């Protein structure tokens, strides 16, 4: 809205990373203090610094807050293993008559080397045919990272309806697994000759096909 | 001290202006500031709008 933030910033583990926040002349440039918060994906945000002059208890001295007139800046020294969150600008807005937050910046560069995927295709069982639906699942497992595109074909034309893709989660051995469903009906399930899932990972494409008859 | 008949030019006539107009526009532009007063609600005295 009134506060704009960059989408992402790049940095190195050991150099200074500085973020710039720009607002208007009635909320941040008017004279109000600013407050910075960290939005960890899974835990409630806490206070990092208030007023850019005092250090709250339990917060390291590594964070520095300054206000260069209309714009406020935050500087850090070194990237540890907990900066995988979002930074927001919070200041009192007189026009909104309340508190307004910023956009949010993501702090990550790269942590995902390559691996070899493997897929499996399982046709629906006999009890699923009487439910007036056809759920086609092609599971993908033992792959890294979790960025796999899913395409469905029926050996004559691609299927662009009912295609879904689930987000992958970390396995026990630091890998990823995912599944892809396809909503259909048993009326046209037997008419088609075969069904298959097609995926592509870093140029490696594998295909598995099942036969209902 | 003796002037004969004829035409004679003595000085020049200059019409000096008495008023000056220096206005460049007819009106200037404005910025949104009536919302400070024309608002649905105001603030308090411990925390007022700045
Ligand atoms: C506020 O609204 C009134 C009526 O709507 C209008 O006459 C006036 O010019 C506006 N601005 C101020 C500063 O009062």
């Amino acid at each position: 809205s009134v506060l704009t933030q960059p989408p992402s910033v790049s940095g190195a583990p050991g150099q200074r990373v500085t973020i710039s926040c720009t607002g208007s002349s009635s909320n941040i440039g008017a004279g109000y203090d600013v407050h910075w918060y960290q939005q960890l994906p899974g835990t409630a945000p806490k206070l990092l610094i208030y007023g850019n002059s005092n250090r709250p208890s339990g917060v390291p001295d590594r964070f520095s807050g300054s206000k260069s007139g209309t714009s406020a800046s935050l500087a850090i020294t070194g990237l540890q293993a907990e900066d995988e969150a979002d930074y927001y600008c919070q200041s009192y807005d007189s026009s909104l008559s309340g508190s307004v937050f910023g956009g949010g910046t993501k702090l990550t560069v790269l942590g995902q080397p390559k691996a070899a995927p493997s897929v499996t295709l399982f046709p629906p069982s006999s009890e699923e045919l009487q439910a007036n639906k056809a759920t086609l699942v092609c599971l993908i497992s033992d792959f890294y990272p979790g960025a796999v595109t899913v395409a469905w074909k029926a050996d004559s034309s691609p299927v662009k309806a009912g295609v879904e893709t689930t987000t992958p989660s970390k396995q026990s051995n630091n890998k990823y697994a995912a599944s892809s469903y396809l909503s259909l009906t048993p009326e046209q399930w037997k008419s088609h000759r075969s069904y298959s899932c097609q995926v592509t990972h870093e140029g490696s494409t594998v295909e598995k096909t099942v036969a209902p008859t | 001290f003796t002037v004969e008949k004829g035409i004679y030019q003595t000085s020049n006539f200059r019409v000096q202006p008495t008023e000056s107009i220096v206005r460049f526009p007819n009106i200037t532009n404005l910025c949104p500031f009536g919302e400070v007063f024309n608002a649905t609600r105001f603030a308090s005295v411990y925390a007022w709008n700045r």
